[PDB]
């Protein structure tokens, strides 16, 4: 029984962690990318992180 | 010139708690400058440091006495005062007040004025 | 080229406007930033390297460009955030702006080598004897106030920052409220939520979670802490 | 100041680093995780120098030791313990002869000073003043061995972090990391003053240091040194009082060798546990 | 505690002599050495704080020199009015001990 | 980053519709598994049982939650700002 | 084993010849090394009587902690 809580809550973690990684953008953080770059070329990263 | 006198019982009976008390005039002892403390000299012995009191409060003896000795300081009125317990026939001897005087970039230490002593007996 | 100044900018509230409103300026480039949106940002430990190309410059100064001046002088680091200008100054003939000739070995990035030592360029060594074939380093190069375009002085200035700031744009401080769902942007950085109280330990300055999600922040004024949390949203469920 | 060459004899010992200089990475505020790093670090287990060079008044026959040539090595350790504050600045450059910047330090006095003058040897122009209770200011005597420079930049003034603490006959109670980092952003300071009552075993308690300035500057610094050499002079031969005599010093040091470290910020916010990776297959595996 | 031992522990001696006397701690002490003079029937007094320097109303006779755990304290030209008691005094260990003291007398 | 998200299909409304079919599949082993009687039974007063004993499985007639000390013991046993699992 | 026990780790190399792991190598020392069709085992000596699988290993070797202190390995039983 533990096994199935304990599998559920480490995926949970690591999805979550997921969000700190950069993906090779500037930032990790996309309102630092919003207030840093216009529009014109931001869209590039954005597509990226999505 | 700074002056310490000493205001004593003189004599004291077995087993009873001996009070001395240290007035200095010429200056405040409030001055965080000074380490007061309290020495005896057995007659006819040489000296023993009993033990001295930063003027903030902080005090330090003598570890072989450290149960049986209490220095305090009054800084509103000028004077520090001594309590020994448990007194014996070896607590016979002069005790002198002393004001001793140090730095900190050079941490010497050294008694640069000293009272006239007060000679305790303890007989019955 | 070789022997640029330094100069550390801190503690200052300036226009970050004018920069790019002087006419004077040939081109403005940003790299990292807008340029529109420097005014928002915070800065920390800005710097104001300055030196002087003749007239081939762009072509050799960039992130991870070449060039016989770049590769020898002062290379940019690849992942660079700054903004350089540009300018002619050639009406400020003049065989003064001696210029480096040659380097044995790349200079890294962000380094300043002032020593000039004549290189054994020809196969015989010397040491303090000028030797065989041995080019003489540090050459005038030619400033004619009619020479064209290529070999004309100019004015550029590199702008280098990094991204604890205490470096303020033209931005107007507001007061503070507290216990509602607020647009908060505190010095650098912006965000949306409820600002609360919390009391913990902060001697650590400033700023924090598992997903690094920020959980307090260090009021520039008024130091004291306070508390983010997200506004209040949730599904709806539509029962029929 | 430098030193009078009496490079008499130089015993070297070795000495196993327990549990020690764990320091905070960066400014952010964490409690009760388990957050993991690599970072710029000394191993837990690393033999290390113990520079035996305290001699207070001599070891044996005013048996004093010297502390010439010690190179940086990208990172640098610092410890020392004595009643006495004669620790007093440290030295850090290439070759000290007014060719690279040099890091000097004036502590204790009216307030910690720093400077990184390009001045060509330690000047020592005031080094001994007003000290012990001489209490007139002529003003008019100087150090005798070695002149002075006067070029410098970039004078940097504070409240003394080098704090004596309470100096008083007590057991053991002094205890400084003054930890130095180099980087390119800063030159990075961490210290932490800590009682021990052991004076040739270092201590194996797990403390933590804090930062203490952030200076910034990129000058190479290849070696280091600490002069404790002021007041080394008699003053008056006949006097023969260089503070006590001559000086002393430990400057128990050793180098960082980087690596990764799981550090383990406790409820309140401090650092309780660190455990290595490389040092073991058992640390691997934590 | 820290033990001082003195070499003499009594002398005589004439008006216009050099009298030395050491002084010799359990361990290395630095200079941390205080000389006290006992008088007759007199209160302490601070002789030589630090062997570099004189107290004040001390006469300029009295000197001292020496290393590491032994010292010497020196009197240039004894005075009948030098009859006294000499006193070493350590402050290196917590308690301020005093020695076993010599007497100093005039011929 | 709503209007760039625009240009990407229906990703969201298929990962969506996954999750919840997952959500109704689970709840739905659980009554499958469990309900299957529709005549919620009353426990008699134990007597006679004729001589066996059953007070550690069935449900205390003296707390109100109707539990059992092997069935509490289970439930404390299992280690899972209302908290909802480990971390 | 488990830290509350002790703390003596041993490391296995993945089908790494025993004969040829001195080029692959505290525990890189020859203690006990033991050759297993699954790998080189360093850090535990070898032990000949059998009992029941506590830590699978490969090829039937089964690894145990048993009383001075140090780690096993035996034909599972
Ligand atoms: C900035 O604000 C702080 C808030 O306490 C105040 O103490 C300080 O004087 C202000 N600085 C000024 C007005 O220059
Ligand atoms: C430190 O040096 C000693 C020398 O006696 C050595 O035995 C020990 O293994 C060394 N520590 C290491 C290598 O971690
Ligand atoms: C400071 O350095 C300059 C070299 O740029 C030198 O000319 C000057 O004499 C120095 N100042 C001194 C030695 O006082
Ligand atoms: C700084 O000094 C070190 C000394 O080892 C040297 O390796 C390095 O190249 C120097 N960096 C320079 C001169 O930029
Ligand atoms: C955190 O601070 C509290 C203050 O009351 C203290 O009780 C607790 O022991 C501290 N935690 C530590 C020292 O790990
Ligand atoms: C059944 O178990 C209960 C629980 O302790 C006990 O009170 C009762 O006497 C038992 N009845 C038997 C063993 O017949
Ligand atoms: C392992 O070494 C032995 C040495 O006798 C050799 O016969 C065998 O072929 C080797 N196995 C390999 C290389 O897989
Ligand atoms: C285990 O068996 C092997 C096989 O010959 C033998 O060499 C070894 O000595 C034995 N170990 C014991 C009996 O402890």
């Amino acid at each position: 029984l533990q096994d199935v809580v304990n599998q559920n809550a480490q995926a949970l973690n690591t999805l979550v962690k997921q969000l700190s990684s950069n993906f090779g953008a500037i930032s990790s953080v996309l309102n630092d990318i919003l207030s840093r770059l216009d529009p014109p070329e931001a869209e590039v990263q954005i597509d990226r992180l999505i | 010139q700074v002056q310490l006198q000493q205001s004593g019982p003189g004599l004291v009976k077995p087993s009873q708690t001996l009070s001395l008390t240290c007035t200095v005039a010429g200056g405040s002892i409030s001055s965080g400058t000074y380490y007061w403390s309290w020495i005896r000299q057995p007659a006819g012995k040489g000296l023993e440091w009993i033990g001295r009191i930063y003027t903030s409060g902080s005090a330090n003896y003598n570890p072989s006495l450290k149960s049986r000795v209490t220095i305090s300081v009054d800084t509103s009125k000028n004077q520090f005062s001594l309590r020994l317990s448990s007194v014996t026939a070896e607590d016979t001897a002069v005790y002198y007040c002393a004001r001793e005087y140090s730095s900190s970039y050079y941490y010497f230490y050294y008694m640069d004025v000293w009272g006239k002593g007060t000679t305790v007996t303890v007989s019955s | 080229v070789y022997a640029w100044n330094r100069k550390r900018i801190s503690n200052c509230v300036a226009d970050y406007s004018v920069l790019y409103n002087s006419a004077s300026f040939s081109t403005f480039k940003c790299y990292g930033v807008s340029p529109t949106k420097l005014n928002d940002l915070c800065f920390t430990n800005v710097y104001a390297d300055s030196f002087v190309i003749r007239g081939d410059e762009v072509r050799q100064i960039a992130p991870g460009q070449t060039g016989k001046i770049a590769d020898y002088n002062y290379k940019l680091p690849d992942d660079f955030t700054g903004c350089v200008i540009a300018w002619n100054s050639n009406n400020l003939g003049n065989y003064n702006y001696l210029y480096r000739l040659f380097r044995k070995s790349n200079l890294k990035p962000f380094e300043r080598d002032i020593s000039t030592e004549i290189y054994q360029a020809g196969s015989t060594p010397c040491n303090g004897v000028e030797g065989f074939n041995c080019y003489f380093p540090l050459q005038s190069y030619g400033f004619q106030p009619t020479n064209g375009v290529g070999y004309q002085p100019y004015r550029v200035v590199v702008l280098s920052f990094e991204l604890p700031a205490t470096v303020c744009g033209p931005k107007k401080s507001t007061n503070l409220v507290k216990n509602k769902c607020v647009n908060f942007n505190f010095n650098g950085l912006t965000g949306t939520g409820v600002l609360t109280e919390s009391n913990k330990k902060f001697l650590p300055f400033q700023q924090r979670d598992i997903a690094d999600t920020t959980d307090a922040v260090r009021d520039p004024q008024t130091l004291e802490i306070l508390d983010i949390t997200p506004c209040s949203f949730g599904g709806v469920s539509v029962i029929t | 100041c430098v030193n009078l060459t009496t490079r008499t004899q130089l015993p070297p010992a070795y000495t196993n680093s327990f549990t020690r200089g764990v320091y905070y990475p960066d400014k952010v505020f964490r409690s009760s995780v388990l957050h993991s790093t690599q970072d710029l670090f000394l191993p837990f287990f690393s033999n290390v120098t113990w520079f035996h060079a305290i001699h207070v008044s001599g070891t044996n026959g005013t048996k004093r030791f010297d502390n010439p040539v010690l190179p940086f090595n990208d990172g640098v350790y610092f410890a020392s313990t004595e009643k006495s504050n004669i620790i007093r600045g440290w030295i850090f450059g290439t070759t000290l002869d007014s060719k690279t910047q040099s890091l000097l330090i004036v502590n204790n006095a009216t307030n910690v000073v720093i400077k990184v003058c390009e001045f060509q040897f330690c000047n020592d122009p005031f080094l001994g003043v007003y000290y012990h209770k001489n209490n007139k200011s002529w003003m008019e005597s100087e150090f005798r061995v070695y002149s002075s420079a006067n070029n410098c930049t970039f004078e940097y003034v504070s409240q003394p972090f080098l704090m004596d603490l309470e100096g008083k006959q007590g057991n053991f109670k002094n205890l400084r990391e003054f930890v130095f980092k180099n980087i390119d952003g800063y030159f990075k300071i961490y210290s932490k003053h800590t009682p021990i009552n052991l004076v040739r075993d270092l201590p194996q308690g797990f403390s933590a240091l804090e930062p203490l300035v952030d200076l910034p500057i990129g000058i190479n610094i290849t070696r280091f040194q600490t002069l404790l050499a002021l007041h080394r002079s008699y003053l008056t031969p006949g006097d023969s009082s260089s503070g006590w005599t001559a000086g002393a010093a430990a400057y128990y040091v050793g180098y960082l060798q980087p690596r990764t470290f799981l550090l383990k910020y406790n409820e309140n916010g401090t650092i309780t546990d660190a455990v290595d990776c490389a040092l073991d297959p058992l640390s691997e595996t934590k | 505690a820290i033990r001082m031992t003195q070499s003499p522990s009594s002398l005589s001696a004439s008006v216009g002599d050099r009298v030395t006397i050491t002084c010799q701690a359990s361990q290395d002490i630095s200079n941390y050495l205080n000389w006290y003079q006992q008088k007759p029937g007199k209160a302490p007094k601070l002789l030589i704080y630090v062997a570099s320097n004189l107290e004040t109303g001390v006469p300029s006779r009295f000197s001292g020199s020496g290393f590491g755990t032994d010292f010497t304290f020196t009197i240039s030209s004894l005075q009948p009015e030098d009859i006294a008691t000499y006193y070493c005094q350590q402050f290196d260990n917590l308690p301020y001990t005093f020695g076993q003291g010599t007497k100093l007398e005039i011929k | 980053c709503s209007n760039l998200l625009l240009q990407y299909g229906s990703f969201c409304t298929q990962l969506n519709r996954a999750l919840t079919g997952i959500a109704v599949e689970q709840d739905k082993n659980t009554q499958e598994v469990f309900a299957q009687v529709k005549q919620i039974y009353k426990t008699p007063p134990i007597k006679d049982f004729g001589g066996f004993n059953f007070s550690q499985i069935l449900p205390d007639p003296s707390k109100p939650s109707k539990r059992s000390p092997i069935e509490d013991l289970l439930f404390n046993k299992v280690t899972l700002g209302d908290i909802a699992a480990r971390d | 084993p488990g830290t509350n026990t002790s703390n003596q780790v041993a490391v296995l190399y993945q089908d790494v010849n025993c004969t040829e792991v001195p080029v692959a190598i505290v525990y890189s020392t020859g203690s006990n090394v033991f050759q297993t069709r699954a790998g080189c085992l360093i850090g535990a000596e070898h032990v000949n009587n059998s009992y029941e699988c506590d830590i699978p290993i490969g090829a039937g070797i089964c690894a145990s902690y048993q009383t001075s202190q140090s780690i096993i390995a035996y034909t599972m039983s």
